[PDB]
């Protein structure tokens, strides 16, 4: 239930949930290997009390390095009004996730004069160069670029 | 036989100038800078750690009857300065209930004992007819800049973690001018100019900064073999 | 200014008038002709490239609008002028090889 | 480069004198600049070359630390039983290479002390360090040059 | 937070290859020992920038 | 610099040092007041900056000012990738996305 | 970098020789679990943990540090392979 | 989590002191002020003047003496003098030996509560017929003081017993935090004052200077 806590009844994740990489966006199950379990698995399933089942976990999770706060969801099904999809597919879910990215090391900054570069360091304000009135500068640009 | 004069000028809780003269040549910088560093960084304070809004599931939502989007709202609450009068108090959750054609400010927060809003006239949101805004704003004590992504277990499920910049110190400058014992023309007149948010007094800030520096100088006392 | 104008990312005043209702999701105005019109605002919308296209209303309730006046800022516009970034304080110097 | 380069001040205007103390007097009056070509007694010598004489490299550097003189200004320094006319900055660079390779004499053989260090001279220093000393020692020299180069390039202005 | 202490043990003594395309000569691929860092960027020594 | 005097402050000894080096470099006319020398420097778009770490000034003046800078769609978050093992191609049997 | 690399280069007539030798010696130290090392306890390569100094997990560092002492003997056709394997397995199971 | 402070020393001349871990930015915050103090404020002794009987000025040369006046002055600047008595301020040492003998710093006439830390320091090589008579003035002071009776020559005086101070602040990690600080501080002294002693004194000077913020005397804030 630890992994399932953020999913609603249908299995879709709840709007506004914070999802990290690996957390399930949509649950799904699909029939595994022509309903043929491997014999080595069949006994260990019985040791633990019949965990053996017809289906396996195909659920859509959050890819590594990705994720954020769930914003929108769109579910469409076959056999429902106004909705028809490509042959063979019963239904389709869409999870629109948002994340607000603060500037970080490796991001690309550029002026309109063609000077471009990536942020290689973020300095604490006390480390910054400052005017005599104490105001620190925002960005330090290398003159060799000119 | 001469101990340097320590002078203080102060305007309200926001800004102060603090002078020490005469000092030995170079000591205006020697004292002046490391204080400035500690001031801008290591001085504890208070900032909004969280926001709940009724019928709002996440920061990217938009409230009916309210001009501001939830993001601009939290951007505003980032500017709220709250002063804790009791040193033992680590957290307060303010409450704000509002409706009708009202322009909400920080004054509209329900009052709490030993907790003072230093800028009640700070704009929060503009509501129109039909607009309803019900908020719970969690303010904590802390030090430095703690990003929202570092949040722990939140109070509610619709709780929105907010970026917290704790440091009460808004700006620190210092001037070192030449001064005279009258034989010695090369001495140092040091002046620390400090702007804060009103949560903490420039003199209070300065003092605990000096204390941080002293407590750090303490660390050189107990050597080890290498 | 004209870039934001012709790109139609932002909402402008169609006719001289006054604005009745303002909030995050809509701006409703009344013109001299007594025309009541509700402009819905596109909010936090995913573009092809994944950037959020978000309209932020710049005008409050009971304001006089003139034809050609900006009601709501589009994505990446500040007061109807193109906003592609921030203005910052630059010091041009080498710093420790960073 | 910025730290190994030396100053040329035109206020001196190549005025020849006899007694060094005359030159010091003229300097104190605000006539002749600190670093200027000057002929005192027999030969050409800078004002600050006479004014400041250092028994130690780190004495000269200690002086620089006190704001007495800059690294670019040219002075007199005793280094390894030899009286040198080089600037504090070149002494500094010398010690940088010396400490980096941990061989002081060989370092003194490698460096060109009378020139401002630039691309090709540094390149040559590196190659010669690769030959005369180890490969890894050369790597250490590279890292040292990197550190100090960056450091000074920050505060160079 | 114990796992990173283990990763530090895994990569101890080991080195990784860094490569920048196009690889024009052999020095376009070099071996460095990795220093684990917070952030999503690879930190590269300035001196090797020329060869790469 | 004008309100500096109005608030009861003069020029830093550090600003004096910087100005000395500046007239040595030829950015400011010698003999004029530091009040004016700093004006000359500022007219060139350079000011006196202090190094926040050492509290000492950067020797010689430094250009500062407001520049408009954009953040670009290229972002390190989207551009990082790593693989130990994963899917392989059906036919070619080479690693696959 | 790594200590005494130039000397390791000096020990061989080709760099790739040094590479082959160090590599193979590392394989030896791994298969037999480092007990066959020619290094004395104080010469043992150490790694800094949260707990304290422990044996360096890296076999190549070890092989190189052993080779620098000159205690190892290398060259072509010293012994037959299988005999060497069986002898090493007998001495260090 | 108070930081560890480690000490490594070679003789009385040199030492390394490492303070870790510190919070982000603090390595420099401690490093800079201590260094500034160490180079100037730490008290010591130096030769502030020299008088030679036959010498009219610094740029002259002495017959029977190989090294010129300036070189001898340079040999005097490396002289390490310790005052055993706290009340002692100025002491004048005399050296009259003219013999064709190798002259060291040991040859100075001993004075009560004044110790020479480098007796083997070379001054001049005198030959047959050579004559050297000198009176050197040693004073107590701080930092570096440039030279700026009648034939007494002013000498650049190095008071600071600390010859060089250099610190490096390098990144370090304690558990989760990768941004912490390791402050390494290297101190070279002349042996008159041990590096550890100089460090302690510097720290003390800083603390005592932090005490000066204690007694406020108010003033009004100006307005236009």
């Amino acid at each position: 239930e630890a992994a399932l806590r953020d999913l609603d009844e249908e299995g879709v994740v709840r709007i506004g949930a914070e999802v990290k990489p690996g957390d399930i966006l949509v649950g799904r199950t699909s029939f595994k290997g022509e309903s043929e379990p491997t014999p080595e698995e069949r006994l260990l399933r019985s040791i633990f009390g019949e965990k053996a089942r017809d289906v396996k976990d195909t659920s859509l999770r959050v890819p590594p390095g990705e994720g954020g706060i769930v914003v929108r969801t769109v579910r469409l099904r076959r056999g429902d009004p106004g909705v028809e999809l490509k042959p063979g597919v019963r239904e389709v879910v869409r999870v629109y996730v948002a994340q607000k990215r603060k500037l970080q090391v490796g991001d690309k900054l550029a002026n309109r004069h063609g000077n471009k570069g990536v942020v290689a360091k973020i300095l604490p304000v006390e480390d910054m160069p400052h005017l005599p009135d104490g105001t620190p500068v925002d960005v330090i640009l290398n003159p060799l670029g000119v | 036989l001469k101990a340097p004069v320590f002078t203080v000028r102060t305007q309200g809780r926001e800004y102060g100038e603090f002078v020490l003269e005469p000092l030995e040549r170079g000591f205006g910088v020697t004292l002046g800078n490391p204080l400035r560093r500690i001031l801008l960084s290591s001085i504890p304070g208070t900032a909004v750690t969280s926001v709940y809004i009724e019928d709002v599931l996440h920061e990217f939502s938009t409230i009916p009857g309210v001009k501001e989007d939830v993001v601009e709202i939290i951007l505003n609450l980032k500017e709220l300065v709250v002063r804790f009068l009791n040193p033992s108090l680590q957290t307060v959750t303010l409450l704000l209930k509002a409706e009708g054609p009202k322009e909400v400010k920080a004054r509209d927060f329900l009052p709490v004992a030993d907790v003072e809003i230093m800028n009640p006239d700070l704009h929060i949101a503009t509501l129109e007819e039909g607009g309803r805004l019900n908020m719970e704003v969690r303010v904590d004590r802390g030090v430095g800049y703690v990003p929202a992504e570092k949040h722990g277990i939140k109070d509610r499920i619709n709780a929105i973690p907010v970026d917290a910049v704790f440091s009460p110190v808004r700006r620190v400058a210092f001037q070192v001018e030449d001064t005279r014992l009258g034989q010695r023309t090369d001495l140092d007149k040091l002046t620390l100019r400090i702007w804060t948010d009103g949560s903490v007094t420039p003199l209070e800030a300065l003092n605990q900064a000096v204390e941080i520096l002293r407590e750090h100088l303490t660390y050189f006392s107990n050597p080890q073999a290498a | 200014e004209r870039v934001v104008r012709d790109s139609l990312a932002a909402l402008y005043a169609e006719e001289d008038g006054e604005v009745a209702k303002v909030d995050g999701n809509r701006i409703v105005v009344r013109y001299e002709d007594g025309r009541l019109v509700e402009y819905p605002l596109r909010r936090f919308y995913r573009s092809n490239q994944g950037t959020a296209l978000d309209q932020r209303p710049r005008v409050v309730v009971g304001q006089r609008v003139r034809k050609g006046d900006l009601l709501a800022d589009g994505p990446a516009s500040e007061n109807g002028f193109l906003a592609l970034g921030q203005n910052v304080l630059v010091a041009i110097m080498p710093f420790d090889g960073y | 480069y910025y730290i190994t380069q030396v100053r040329k001040e035109k206020k001196g205007a190549g005025l020849e004198f006899a007694t060094p103390e005359e030159a010091l007097a003229a300097h104190e009056r605000g006539e002749v600049a600190l670093n200027a070509p000057i002929k005192v007694a027999g030969r050409e010598t800078s004002v600050g070359r006479l004014k400041y004489v250092f028994a130690n490299p780190d004495e000269a550097l200690l002086a620089v630390a006190h704001g007495i003189v800059d690294l670019q200004d040219v002075v007199t320094v005793r280094y390894m039983g030899k009286r040198l006319e080089t600037s504090p900055g070149r002494i500094l660079f010398a010690r940088i290479v010396a400490e980096a390779v941990e061989d002081e004499k060989v370092a003194w053989e490698l460096i060109q002390l009378d020139v401002p260090q630039e691309k090709n001279s540094l390149k040559d220093l590196v190659y010669q360090a690769f030959l005369r000393l180890g490969m890894e020692k050369t790597a250490r020299l590279l890292d040292a040059l990197k550190y100090y180069g960056f450091t000074f390039s920050t505060t160079s202005g | 937070d114990e796992v990173w202490d283990a990763l530090e043990e895994v990569i101890h003594g080991k080195v990784v290859l860094l490569n920048r395309a196009p690889t024009l000569h052999r020095l376009g691929i070099q071996a460095f020992q990795p220093v684990l860092v917070e952030g999503q960027s690879i930190q590269l020594h300035p001196l090797v920038c020329e060869a790469f | 610099f004008g309100k500096r005097k109005g608030e009861g402050f003069g020029v830093d000894k550090r600003e004096v040092e910087v100005l000395r080096r500046a007239e040595k470099l030829g950015l400011v006319t010698p003999g004029k007041t530091p009040e004016e020398q700093l004006k000359e420097l500022f007219l060139q778009g350079k000011v006196v900056l202090y190094d926040g770490r050492t509290g000492e000034p950067i020797e010689g003046p430094i250009v500062v000012g407001q520049m408009f800078i954009m953040k670009l769609y290229h972002m390190v978050e989207d551009k990082m990738h790593a693989r130990s093992t994963g899917p392989y191609s059906l036919i070619t049997q080479q690693p696959l996305g | 970098a790594e200590p005494g690399i130039d000397k390791l280069f000096g020990m061989v007539d080709s760099k790739y020789r040094l590479t082959v030798v160090v590599a193979k010696r590392a394989q030896q130290l791994l298969r037999h679990g480092f007990k066959n090392t020619v290094l004395e306890p104080e010469e043992r390569p150490k790694m800094q943990t949260l707990e304290g100094l422990f044996d360096d997990p890296n076999a190549v560092t070890w092989a190189m540090k052993e080779l620098l002492t000159g205690r190892l003997v290398f060259g072509e056709n010293l012994v037959p392979e299988d005999r060497l394997q069986k002898e090493m397995e007998r001495l260090y199971p």
